[PDB]
């Protein structure tokens, strides 16, 4: 039983690598675009009938910029911030994100530890 | 001190004062974090303000994108009709 519940754990869908790449840095104040898609499209799940997707992305925030993404829930805007780290299926389209990341979710992860730990 | 932070609206769940706090002492172009990518997913109407350029979600796709003054200029959504 334990080998069988293992197999399907280590045979479930992985999240696929070359959904963004994320290598690039540039060596500018202001000038550059993080963020790099023409028609980029991604999906939450590989398996048919999906519920959530983004769709003919061409998103651009700025090295040194502040940018927002404006929607009510469900609009896409979580799907679009997670997918700019590496967390949805690339379906269509190019993506790229310049330089180490950071990323702080709705619901702040926390973990056991010292606060200067956290 | 990464080179880009990606945040999920945080501020809607901290109170105003100190979201105008952050918003002005960290993430702003005047902050601690200031040379270095930042994009949120904020619909604070504050935040809209400190922002640089603006995206406008619908569905999965997108309908408006630009700086803060096309956004005013264009009225088209509560990120300029609300104010």
């Amino acid at each position: 039983v334990s080998i069988g519940r293992l197999f399907t754990f280590f045979t479930n869908e992985e999240l696929q690598p070359d959904s963004v790449q994320r290598l690039p840095k540039v060596k500018n104040i202001g000038d550059v675009a993080i963020n790099i898609g023409d028609d980029a499209t991604f999906l939450w799940q590989r398996k048919p009938e999906y519920k959530v997707a983004l769709k003919n992305i061409n998103f651009q925030a700025k090295k040194g910029n502040l940018t927002c993404i404006v929607g009510k829930v469900g609009s896409g805007k979580t799907a679009l911030l997670s997918c700019m780290l590496g967390d949805l299926f690339r379906v269509k389209g190019f993506a790229t994100v310049h330089g180490s990341v950071a990323y702080v979710s709705q619901v702040p992860w926390i973990m056991n530890g010292t606060v200067k730990e956290n | 001190r990464a080179d880009t932070y990606l945040l999920d609206d945080p501020l809607a769940a901290v109170d105003e004062h100190v979201a105008r706090h952050l918003i002005e002492h960290v993430l702003g172009p005047n902050g601690l974090l200031h040379t270095k990518t930042k994009v949120l997913a904020t619909n604070k109407v504050s935040a809209l303000s400190i922002a640089d350029s603006i995206a406008l979600l619908d569905n999965g796709e997108i309908t408006q994108q630009g700086t803060y003054d096309e956004i005013t200029k264009d009225a088209d959504s509560p990120l300029w009709k609300l104010l």
